[PDB]
This record gives structure tokens, C-alpha cells and sequence, in this order.
């Protein structure tokens, strides 16, 4: 892809497609960890994944 | 805060007071992509029959001695105090 493109690209973004991209992909969906090392204090899945969508809303 | 507390054996999230560990890898899946209700009829009824012929006459055997004490003594008492008991 030429620059011209990718500036093109790049210059459509708002912050409504930003918002509608996080609601689908990101907001309340599964994950996948890995962890290595001293990770004793890290807690198990379930309170993991329960801060991944705020309740305030 | 401080105030130098005491000695105990739990601590907490990240000191926990346990040995330490290696080489324990350790895997588990999401409660939306694994199933419930799912092989647990097969796996409840085999543990259930596993424990009634494990323990079984622990719990049998003082419960029978002491029903047939309980009515052995029910039917001699009510057999005394009748007309034949006292004669
Ligand atoms: C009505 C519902 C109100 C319950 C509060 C709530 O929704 O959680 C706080 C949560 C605040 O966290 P957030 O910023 O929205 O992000 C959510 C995270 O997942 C953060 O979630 P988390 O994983 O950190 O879990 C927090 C959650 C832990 O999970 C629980 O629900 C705990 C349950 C314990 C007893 C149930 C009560 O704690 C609470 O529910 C708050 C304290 C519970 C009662 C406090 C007792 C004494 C104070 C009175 O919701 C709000 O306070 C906003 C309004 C929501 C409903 C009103
Ligand atoms: C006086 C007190 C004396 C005793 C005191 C201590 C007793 C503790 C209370 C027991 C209550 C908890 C309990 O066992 O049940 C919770 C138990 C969950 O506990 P869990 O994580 O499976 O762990 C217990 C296992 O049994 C792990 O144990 P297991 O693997 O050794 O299996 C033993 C198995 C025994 O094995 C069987 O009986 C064979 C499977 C046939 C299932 C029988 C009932 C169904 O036990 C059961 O699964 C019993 C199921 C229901 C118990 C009935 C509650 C009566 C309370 C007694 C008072 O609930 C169920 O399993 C219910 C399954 C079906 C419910 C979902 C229905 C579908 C959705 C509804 C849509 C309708 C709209
Ligand atoms: C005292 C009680 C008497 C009244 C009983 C009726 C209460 C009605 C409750 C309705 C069912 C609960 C729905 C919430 C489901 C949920 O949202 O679960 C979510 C949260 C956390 O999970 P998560 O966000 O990490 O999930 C992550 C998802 N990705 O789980 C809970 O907080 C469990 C709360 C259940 C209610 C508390 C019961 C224990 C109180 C009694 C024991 C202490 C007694 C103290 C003396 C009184």
C-alpha cells in the first residue's frame, strides 16, 4: 500500500468506530492468559475476566 | 499503620507462608466454553455407589444395634407394666 493510502486509511477513523470496534471485540468477551513465574498473588480466571466490563453502566 | 502485629500462618494474595513451588504447570478452561450438567450422572452415581460400599457398616452397624435396643426396650417396657408383667 502507497502512503497515500495509508493515510486515506488512517483518516477515516472517528471515535464512533472506535467505541462500535471496543463494544464488539473487547467489552465482556472471553481472554486468554498466560502467566511465568512468582505468580501467587495473581487471582484466578473468573475474577479476571470479571473487570473486563465495567458494571457502572 | 504498622502497629507490628503478631505471628500467624496464612498471610495473604502473594506471601501465603508455603513452600515454594516448581515446575507445576497447571491448565483450565472458561465457564462459557465448558459444558455443565455434562458427565455429571455417570461420575455422581460411581462416587455415590464408591462411598456406600466404602464406608458402608461404619455408619451401619451402631444405627442397627441401637434401633433393636430402642425397640427390644420399647416392647419389654410396654410388656411390664401389663396385666401378665407384674402378676
Ligand atoms: C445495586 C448493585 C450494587 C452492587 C455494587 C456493584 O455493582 O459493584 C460495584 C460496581 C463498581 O465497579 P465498576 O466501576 O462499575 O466496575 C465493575 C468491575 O467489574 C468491578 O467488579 P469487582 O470484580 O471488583 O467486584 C466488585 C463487587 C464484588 O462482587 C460482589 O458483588 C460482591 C458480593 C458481596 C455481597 C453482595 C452485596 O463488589 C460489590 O458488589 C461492591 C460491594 C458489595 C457490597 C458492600 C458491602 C458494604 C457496603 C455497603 O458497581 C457500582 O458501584 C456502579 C453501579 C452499579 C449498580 C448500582
Ligand atoms: C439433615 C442433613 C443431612 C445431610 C447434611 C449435608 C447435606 C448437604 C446438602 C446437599 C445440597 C447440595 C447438593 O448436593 O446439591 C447441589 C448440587 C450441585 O453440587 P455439585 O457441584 O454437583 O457437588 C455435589 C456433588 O453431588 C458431588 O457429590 P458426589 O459426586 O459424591 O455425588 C453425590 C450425589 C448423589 O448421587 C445420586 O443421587 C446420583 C445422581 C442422581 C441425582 C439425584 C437428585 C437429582 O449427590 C447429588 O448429586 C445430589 C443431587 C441433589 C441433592 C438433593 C438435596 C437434598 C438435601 C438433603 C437434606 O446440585 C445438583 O447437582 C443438581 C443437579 C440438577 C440441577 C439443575 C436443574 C436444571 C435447571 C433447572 C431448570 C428448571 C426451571
Ligand atoms: C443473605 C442472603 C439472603 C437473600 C438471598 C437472596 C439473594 C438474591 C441473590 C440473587 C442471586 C445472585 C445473583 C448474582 C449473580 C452474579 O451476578 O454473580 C456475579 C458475582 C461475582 O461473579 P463475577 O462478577 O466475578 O463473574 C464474572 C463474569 N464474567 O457473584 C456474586 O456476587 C455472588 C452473590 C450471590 C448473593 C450472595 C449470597 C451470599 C450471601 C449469604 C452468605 C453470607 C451470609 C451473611 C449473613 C446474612
Amino acid at each position: 500500500m502507497s502512503p497515500q493510502e495509508v493515510d486515506l486509511r488512517i483518516g477515516q477513523i472517528t471515535e464512533k468506530d472506535v467505541a462500535r470496534v471496543a463494544s464488539e471485540m473487547i467489552w465482556d468477551k472471553d481472554i486468554a492468559v498466560s502467566a511465568v513465574g512468582s505468580i501467587e498473588g495473581l487471582l484466578d480466571y473468573n475474577r479476571i475476566r470479571s473487570s473486563i466490563s465495567m458494571n457502572r453502566w | 499503620g504498622g502497629a507490628a502485629g503478631g505471628k500467624t500462618y496464612l498471610g495473604w494474595w502473594g506471601h501465603l507462608g508455603g513452600p515454594k513451588q516448581k515446575g507445576i504447570i497447571t491448565y483450565s478452561l472458561s465457564p462459557f466454553q465448558q459444558r455443565p450438567m455434562a458427565g455429571f450422572f455417570k461420575t455422581s452415581t460411581q462416587n455415590m455407589f464408591r462411598r456406600v460400599m466404602t464406608e458402608g457398616l461404619y455408619v451401619a452397624i451402631p444405627f442397627g444395634i441401637a434401633y433393636y435396643i430402642y425397640c427390644w426396650g420399647k416392647e419389654r417396657n410396654e410388656f411390664l407394666n401389663s396385666k401378665h408383667g407384674r402378676h
